[PDB]
């Protein structure tokens, strides 16, 4: 047999890649703790010496017949190392594609935009651009932003994405994929057990059906929102039409949060905002993660680990670095576990505190899978798992019994609506959005989209599928897709869209064996050993069950459920459907701001 | 006299798990109180006889095996374990009569630049006998074509070296293990 073979050498691979990937991981953590000239060869040498290793034990690991094992473990575990990868490409063609991607993460990151009025003025994206898109109320200077970032940043990016699209489809196409767009779909793909099997065009399906569901409520949504924006930029917004893209709370429009100030049901209520009372009480980045990490063991999770407590960056260095603000939860390897983010003491840093270390959670439950198999699920699995925690971190129920709320905060059916507001602009307005784009990406990599008309069909399909207008009109110059992170950064991006759908699917299984009796917006699982087993059971299963199957362990289904997230609005959707009698749920694909 | 057992506990170096070794106890009188009156050890885990009846108790001689694993791999130095330091490194007997002492040594074998001394064996034609040591370093033949001497595809070199960082987690650091062996002139 090839089977011991291939036993005694996956084991080979398991001690020889740990040891690897953590002097790779350990240098990831020393760039973005401290970015130094030097920590760049160090973040990229020792990672390169990690990226020849994959290479070669994915080619040696191709010599093992795959058909021949018969034990389940060993097979799911060279699955993942017969890719053949991205060094299927030239030597020179791999070279020039790795550089474009710099280009472009650089002009998205240095992209300047000055203004005309104040020329001396340039703002960047952060904090410059997205503090105009989330808090200005002039429908002119809005544009401006919205406007400078895709011309001049924008612009900038349309021949590169045009040869990204082109050297990423022969990385692709000679991997036995159909385009680059196919090789992203294999995330979902399941080809093993009898009734779990999954195709990656069966992922296009599933997604598009299960929009249908959403489509009523986005629309009411929809319908609400814009009668609010009519009040605040007013003969700017036809009742009927769609809404221009710069007006929806940030750059691309991929959340309607800050349009909350601007469309609250009941404003005259006590907002249930919490960063004041944290800060009066003396609250820091060790209380917050502290508090959080109480949150975990009040189920019977372990603690953070010492080593998280000490190598951790809760806090902007302050006296000495520069950071990447971004919070990201790190796993290293070898137990070694670490959160960096820029915490302030504000809610919101507060419940993502909870998202970033239910990362460590899932990140220490499957530490016992063998190396290959320390993995999500699936690529939505990590952010569903996360979202779920700050659901029960958000509850007024948890933050009085946190100290944080008043004992006698009135938690009427109003300031019900209001949370539920406020949760449907973040997470079912990004659903269109999400789908949109990444349906966009999978016909351009398609090649259904001639690159002499990507941006006539990106914005017909944003009226048509996601109800935003450009509020200008854009020849093919512009790339407003590349204008976002995870399109001129290459990333996936329908893993917001089905990871959305889990954090749901996952919140209707956990209340129940927490026994939660309310509605489900108001459910907390703090002090649910029973629920958290349940979830535990699942965290532990990591990549080697197929992710139709870890699903189907606490949900019990073999695919996505549009049901749960339904149900979790329905107070919401149904009080919309008053609102919207005489208001005009949808809108025209043909209006738009200029004409 | 009484027994050395600092010679062996306190001992400023230890072996590796795969190249233990063995000291015997001849006839001294042992001096179980100081192993017993301190919480300086992480387990303590006794097999086949009591951990207080070997004060008053005599046997016909003591073994003392020190050695370093793992964090996660002490629980294999126990009776019908079958892990890979159980299987290729150090396998303890179903009638083992004696205690397995370990204690967290992350503060003097763990290096930043990792300690890459203390190793292990990790593949081996078959299992190790009770209280068995294998210190060879041929190579390991896995597949039918010959090593000849030197490794590579499906040769594989058989010890591999733990490379204990002070940033890895308690269960990836550096214990040492002391294994005390009552055989039937030592008393208590
Ligand atoms: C279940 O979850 C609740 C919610 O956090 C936890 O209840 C809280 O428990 C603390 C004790 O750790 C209570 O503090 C107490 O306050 C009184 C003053 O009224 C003080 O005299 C006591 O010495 C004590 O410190 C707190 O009132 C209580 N709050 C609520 C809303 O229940 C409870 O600990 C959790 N149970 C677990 C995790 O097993
Ligand atoms: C930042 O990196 C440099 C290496 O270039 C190192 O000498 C320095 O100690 C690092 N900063 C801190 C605070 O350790
Ligand atoms: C809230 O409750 C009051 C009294 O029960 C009722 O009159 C009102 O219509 C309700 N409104 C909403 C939005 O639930
Ligand atoms: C090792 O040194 C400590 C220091 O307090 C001592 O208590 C202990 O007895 C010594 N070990 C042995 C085996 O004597
Ligand atoms: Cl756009
Ligand atoms: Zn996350």
């Amino acid at each position: 047999l090839t089977e011991e073979n291939a036993k005694t050498f996956l084991n080979n691979f398991n001690q020889e890649a740990e040891d690897l990937s953590y002097q790779s991981s350990l240098a990831s953590w020393n760039y973005n703790t401290n970015i130094t000239e030097e920590n760049v060869q160090n973040m990229n040498n020792a990672g390169d010496k990690w990226s020849a290793f994959l290479k070669e034990q994915s080619k040696t690991a191709q010599s093992f017949s795959l058909q021949e094992i018969q034990t389940p473990i060993i097979k799911r575990q060279l699955q993942a190392l017969q890719q053949n990868g991205s060094s299927v490409l030239s030597e020179d063609k791999s070279k020039r594609l790795n550089t474009i991607l710099n280009t472009m993460s650089t002009i998205y990151s240095t992209g300047k935009v000055c203004n005309p009025d104040n020329p001396q003025e340039c703002l960047l994206l952060e904090p410059g651009l997205n503090e105009i898109m989330a808090n200005s109320l002039d429908y002119n200077e809005r544009l401006w932003a919205w406007e400078s970032w895709r011309s001049e940043v924008g612009k900038q990016l349309r021949p590169l994405y045009e040869e990204y699209v082109v050297l990423k489809n022969e990385m692709a196409r000679a991997n036995h994929y159909e385009d680059y767009g196919d090789y992203w779909r294999g995330d979902y793909e399941v080809n093993g057990v009898d009734g779990y099997d999954y195709s990656r065009g069966q992922l296009i399906e599933d997604v598009e059906h299960t929009f249908e569901e959403i489509k009523p409520l986005y629309e009411h949504l929809h319908a609400y929102v814009r009668a609010k924006l009519m009040n605040a930029y007013p003969s700017y917004i036809s009742p009927i039409g769609c809404l221009p893209a710069h007006l929806l709370g940030d750059m691309w429009g991929r959340f309607w949060t800050n349009l909350y100030s601007l469309t609250v049901p009941f404003g005259q209520k006590p907002n249930i905002d919490v960063t004041d009372a944290m800060v009066d009480q003396a609250w820091d980045a060790q209380r917050i993660f502290k508090e959080a990490e109480k949150f975990f063991v009040s189920v019977g999770l372990p603690h953070m680990t010492q080593g998280f407590w000490a190598n951790s960056m809760l806090t902007e260095p302050a006296d000495g670095r520069k950071v990447v603000c971004h919070p990201t939860a790190w796993d290293l390897g070898h137990g070694d576990f670490r959160i960096k983010m820029c915490t302030k003491v504000t809610m919101d840093d507060f419940l993502t505190a909870h998202h970033e270390m239910g990362h460590i959670q899932y990140d220490m439950a499957y530490a016992a899978q063998p190396f290959l198999l320390r993995n999500g699920a699936n690529e939505g699995f990590h952010e569903a798992v996360g979202e779920i925690m700050s659901l029960s971190a958000a509850t007024p129920k948890h933050l009085k019994s946190i100290g944080l709320l008043s004992p006698d905060f009135q938690e009427d059916n109003e300031t019900e609506i209001n949370f539920l507001l406020k949760q449907a602009l973040t997470i079912v307005g990004t659903l269109p959005f999400t789908y949109m784009l990444e349906k966009w990406r999978w016909m351009v990599f398609k090649g259904e989209i001639p690159k002499d008309q990507w941006m006539k069909k990106w914005w017909e399909m944003k009226r048509e599928i996601v109800g935003v207008v450009e509020p200008v009109p854009h020849d093919e110059t512009y790339c407003d897709p590349a204008s976002l992170f995870h399109v001129s950064n290459d990333y996936s991006f329908i893993r917001y869209y089905t990871r959305t759908l889990y954090q749901f699917q996952f919140q209707e299984a956990l209340c129940q064996a927490a026994k939660h009796e309310g509605p489900l917006h108001k459910c907390d699982i703090s002090n649910s050993t029973e629920a958290g087993q349940k979830l535990f059971n699942m965290l532990r299963l990591g990549k080697s069950e197929p992710w139709t199957l870890a699903l189907e362990n606490v949900v019990g289904a073999k695919n996505m459920n549009v049901r749960p997230l339904l149900n979790y609005f329905e107070p919401l959707f149904t009080w919309l459907k008053d609102q919207n009698k005489n208001s005009f749920v949808g809108w025209s694909t043909d209006w738009s701001p200029y004409a | 006299n009484l027994c050395p057992f600092g010679e062996v506990f306190n001992a400023t170096k230890f072996p590796s798990v795969y190249a233990w070794e063995r000291k015997k106890i001849s006839n001294c009188v042992a001096d179980y109180s100081v192993l017993y009156n301190s919480t300086f050890f992480s387990t303590f885990k006794c097999y086949g006889v009591s951990a207080t009846k070997l004060n008053d108790l005599c046997f016909s001689n003591v073994y003392a095996d020190s050695f370093v694993v793992k964090g996660d791999d002490v629980r294999q130095i126990a009776p019908g374990q079958t892990g890979v330091i159980a299987d290729y490194n150090y396998k303890l007997p179903d009638d083992f009569m004696g205690c397995v002492l370990a204690w967290n040594t992350r503060n003097i074998d763990a290096t930043s630049t990792g300690n890459y001394n203390y190793k292990y064996r990790l593949f081996r034609k078959s299992n190790l006998k009770p209280f068995e040591r294998d210190i060879s370093t041929e190579i390991y033949q896995a597949g039918n074509k010959p090593c000849n001497g030197v490794a590579g595809f499906n040769c594989y070199f058989p010890l591999r070296s733990y490379g204990f960082r002070p940033t890895y987690g308690v269960g990836h650091q550096p214990y040492r293990v002391v294994v005390l062996s009552f055989e039937l002139t030592v008393c208590g």
